[PDB]
RNA sequence: GGUGACCACGGGUGACGGGGAAUCAGGGUUCGAUUCCGGAGAGGGAGCCUGAGAAACGGCUACCACAUCCAAGGAAGGCAGCAGGCGCGCAAAUUACCCACUCCCGACCCGGGGAGGUAGUGACGAAAAAUAACAAUACAGGACUCUUUCGAGGCCCUGUAAUUGGAAUGAGUCCACUUUAAAUCCUUUAACGAGGAUCCAUUGGAGGGCAAGUCUGGUGCCAGCAGCCGCGGUAAUUCCAGCUCCAA
């Protein structure tokens, strides 16, 4: 906190997705790669925005510490953030939940519904007994 | 299928004949003088010079005023004076054939830090560089074979984190210090 | 194979798309359209590698679905639509307009243009023929066809075409001493003036073109596309003015630019 | 066959088993090159002998 | 002398490939009889089952017993004599074992004073003969 | 009639073609099963339906060869797809995770993709690069210097043994961050972490070719070594060991 500064570059606005894009480089002189949450809240203060719509990722620390380069995403509204953003970043910030099953079971369910024809009661009942 | 690259090349060539008393001593002179690990890296720089000599020789047989000879002529001369093995005023294709491997070896970071006086010996230099102590510009470098350019030659200095520039001494100093204060009131 | 191919390997993609080797194995594989896939830009690369508006394939999918991309006066939702040559890519929400023209090195370059200069488009007539009831038709370098053209337009000429109507506003005749642009081969992307058209019956014609600096080059007739009346180009030429410079002088141009900026 | 194969491993059986003496760990790598470079290049021997080899058994 | 005309390339190449059959290396590698006669069938190594333990007399200026083993290759079932190249590795060899036999050194030619032996044993019972000789690992007892 | 010593026809190929790979004065000689383009095939043949496009095989019909279930009345097959087994062999990886990337398909911003991506095994191979550095004592060495050998120090470099002797560090444990679809690894960065710094470099050699012992102890034309010359029959520069050197 004492010596951590945030710089931005390649900044450009695109209302195509109602966002402004930039690549940011942090300066943690003797500190670990600064956590994304601190960058989010500092980058929000630089741009005067609430620290729940700022999106940052792709943080690579240079050899020997100091500079770490990352990609910055900001939006004019959280509504738009839910609209056009990859789901992992929304899940990273907790606004999207992927409480699903593994892909291997989904394929087995699909094949097992292929064996049963038409009958909705058995088509929805194909995966009950073989749990 | 896969999106790999598999574009690789060897950086050295082994000698045709093994066990020459003349060649073995000549390479061992260079290895000891410049503090090299093995004979592969004296073969590597030799291979680098041979590639430069081959490229320079081809341009010389090429007719004068040929655009390729002119364009690539100053292209390889430009980078030869940038790294520093070639004199600024020695900008002729003939003078490239007169280059040796000693100049290509003294441009190494291990050699320059010794010559800059940062290191007490050429062999101290290798272990100092490998121990993440020296830096070029604002970047710490831990590779002895880092060739330096004329611009980067001045900037070579100790890294801030090392116990030679900024503070934060090594663990052995701290353990010695904590043992000293633990042995008395 | 047993049918049409619908894949394009990344290595096999056209060079002027300027794609790298590590992101993936496949290439946009542009859909069928007014331009051949070797000399077209799919919208995916134009909004990802040209303007960097989108980062990945699904990001350029969202922008096309929201319907701000408008090619040649029509909104196109196809992620891999073949843009082509001198087509107006108008994105009205951002207010920028692009005319797709090759740079000096035979590559399509970002050419921002004024809104009122986007209302028209040039086109090369390729085949002229008469249809049923004696109606003359005209097909251009695009897959666009019009009826009832001015009888003075012959093959491999240029027609001044305005958008949103499709009519012929004017036309450029193919003649000696006319400014043109090369659209294929080694001399692709070179702006120059016709000097000589030698013809070979049964084979391709060869034309000789001299640029502003005096350099003379030749190419096939199928790679000619007249974009000016004599000397004055009818479109805003891109940076470099369609002039070809050898390896000698872009190098000193960098050094001069670097030295000035240093 | 003559059946003379009963003598396989004869000498190696007869040889007395003397164990290797323990020795200081030998420097390896750049340091090993340092040692041999110092040994054979930066040294002056006043004794004669017509440049005897590195493994002289005098 | 040789022809030097401008359009004698056909004669030059036809004469070349006819004369290329007159050196042993080209004849050997392009006729196929040597490949068929090779017990290994063009392979660097071959596994086999120890059929017997035999001793071969050295040549005239030497006088020794070379401890070899008669081996049948698991592929093609051919019987060959493989030398055992150490001091006491024959004792490491018993009856009916898998042995990885390899060429002796010079491409199907007899080596040294051993007559008619062109193969040497490398591994036995899927453990290296060098490892057994140096005591690195012992027999699977 | 047509084709043939300008090599037809026939046979062989351990022949898929090409871009390309190895070697590298020049000229060439081998190699291209293998990620890009083209072709072919889906156990061997043959014949078809649908469709714009198939003689399709993760479509059908028949025969041949294998092979599964059966209540013996019948029924169902095609891993030269991803994994994974058997066999064959000198010889080649996990029955893992994900559609996050690249793209593909679909009615389609929303679904699917063993394509493909990620991780696991991986000394095929390629790049970088640890296994130590420094200082002060002893004893030699130096164009050393001081009286002109003798003795010392106003200097320099190696070497052997030492309570030296306190400085620097990673490889390891391990916090967090970062990376990522989620991880891992790398890079960051806490706390530990080096005096046989036992945190211990190996593989092959020492007659010549070819760098290195005319050392010591055994064996005695035996065992064995030896690519080739050759060594060994009792004083082995060549075998089996120790020691010491050599090469990478
Ligand atoms: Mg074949
Ligand atoms: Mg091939
Ligand atoms: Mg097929
Ligand atoms: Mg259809
Ligand atoms: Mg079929
Ligand atoms: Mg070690
Ligand atoms: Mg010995």
């Amino acid at each position: 906190n004492d010596t951590v500064t945030i710089r931005t570059r390649k900044f450009m606005t695109n209302r195509l997705l109602q966002r402004k894009q930039m690549v940011i480089d942090v300066l943690h002189p003797g500190k670990a790669t600064v956590p994304k949450t601190e960058i989010r809240e500092k980058l929000a203060k630089m741009y005067k925005t609430t620290p729940d719509v700022i999106f940052v990722f792709g943080f690579r620390t240079h050899f020997g510490g100091g500079k770490t380069t990352g990609f910055g995403m900001i939006y004019d509204s959280l509504d738009y953030a839910k609209k056009n953003e990859p789901k992992h970043r929304l899940a990273r910030h907790g606004l999207y939940e992927k409480k699903k099953t593994s892909r291997k079971q989904r394929k087995e369910r699909k094949n097992r519904m292929k064996k049963v024809r038409g009958t909705a009661k058995a088509n929805v009942g194909a995966g009950k007994k073989p749990k | 299928p896969v999106a790999r690259s598999w574009v690789c090349r060897k950086t050295y060539v082994t000698p045709r004949r093994p066990f020459e008393k003349s060649r073995l001593d000549q390479e061992l002179k260079l290895i000891g003088e410049y503090g090299l690990r093995n004979k592969r890296e004296v073969w590597r720089v030799k291979f680098t010079l041979a590639k430069i000599r081959k490229a320079a020789r081809e341009l010389l047989t090429l007719d004068e005023k040929d655009p390729r000879r002119l364009f690539e002529g100053n292209a390889l001369l430009r980078r030869l004076v940038r790294i520093g093995v070639l004199d600024e005023g020695k900008m002729k294709l003939d003078y490239i054939l007169g280059l040796k491997i000693e100049d290509f070896l003294e441009r190494r970071l291990q050699t320059q830090v010794f010559k800059l006086g940062l290191a007490k010996s050429i062999h101290h230099a290798r272990v100092l560089i490998r121990q993440r102590h020296i830096r070029v510009r604002k970047q710490v470098v831990n590779i002895p074979s880092f060739i330096v350019r004329l611009d980067s030659q001045k900037h070579i200095d100790f890294s801030l984190r090392s116990p030679y520039g900024g503070g934060r001494p090594g663990r052995v100093k701290r353990k010695n210090a904590k043992k000293g204060q633990g042995g008395a009131g | 194979a047993r049918g049409p191919k619908k894949h394009l390997k990344r290595v096999a993609a056209p060079k002027h798309w300027m794609l790298d080797k590590l992101t993936g194995v496949f290439a946009p594989r542009p859909s069928t359209g007014p331009h051949k896939l070797r000399e077209c830009l799919p919208l995916i690369i134009f909004l990802r590698n040209r303007l960097k508006y989108a980062l990945t394939g699904d990001e350029v999918k969202k922008i096309c679905m929201q319907r701000f991309i408008k090619i040649d006066g029509k909104v196109r939702t196809d992620i891999t639509y073949p843009a082509g040559f001198m087509d107006v890519i108008s994105i009205d929400k951002t207010g920028e307009n692009f005319r797709l023209i090759y740079d000096t090195k035979g590559r399509f370059a970002v050419h921002r243009i004024t809104p009122e200069e986007a209302k028209y488009k040039l086109c090369k007539v390729r085949k002229i023929f008469v249809g049923t009831k004696g109606i003359p038709h005209l097909v251009t370098h695009d897959a666009r066809t019009i009826r009832y053209p001015d009888p003075l337009i012959k093959v491999n000429d240029t027609i001044q075409i305005d958008l949103e109507t499709g009519k012929i506003t004017d036309f450029i005749k193919f003649d000696t001493g006319n400014l043109c642009m090369v659209t294929g081969g080694a001399n692709l992307g070179r702006i120059g003036v016709i000097t000589n058209r030698e013809r070979h019956p049964g084979s391709f014609d060869v034309v000789h073109v001299k640029d502003a600096n005096g350099n003379s080059f030749a190419t096939r007739l199928s790679n000619i596309f007249v974009i000016g009346k004599g000397n004055k180009p009818w479109i805003s030429l891109p940076r470099g003015k369609g002039i070809r410079l050898t390896i000698a002088e872009e190098r000193d141009k960098r050094l001069a630019a670097k030295q000035s900026s240093g | 066959v003559h059946g003379s194969l009963a003598r396989a491993g004869k000498v190696r059986g007869q040889t007395p088993k003397v164990a290797k003496q323990e020795k200081k760990k030998k420097k390896t790598g750049r340091a090993k090159r340092r040692m041999q470079y110092n040994r054979r290049f930066v040294n002056v021997v006043p004794t004669f002998g017509k440049k005897k080899g590195p493994n002289a058994n005098s | 002398g040789k022809c030097r005309g401008l359009r004698t390339a056909r004669k030059l190449r036809s004469h070349r490939r006819d004369q290329k059959w007159h050196d042993k290396q080209y004849k050997k590698a392009h006729l196929g009889t040597a490949l068929k006669a090779n017990p290994f069938g063009g392979a660097s190594h071959a596994k086999g089952i120890v059929l017997e333990k035999v001793g071969v007399e050295a040549k005239q200026p030497n006088s020794a017993i070379r401890k070899c083993v008669r081996v049948q290759l698991i592929k093609n079932g051919k019987k060959i004599t493989a030398f055992v190249p150490n001091d006491g590795c024959l004792n490491f060899i018993e009856e009916n074992d898998e042995v990885l036999v390899a060429g002796f050194g010079r491409k199907g030619h007899a080596v040294g004073d051993i007559p008619g032996v062109r193969f040497k044993v490398v591994k036995v019972a899927n453990v290296s003969l060098l490892a057994l000789y140096k005591g690195k690992k012992e027999r699977p007892r």
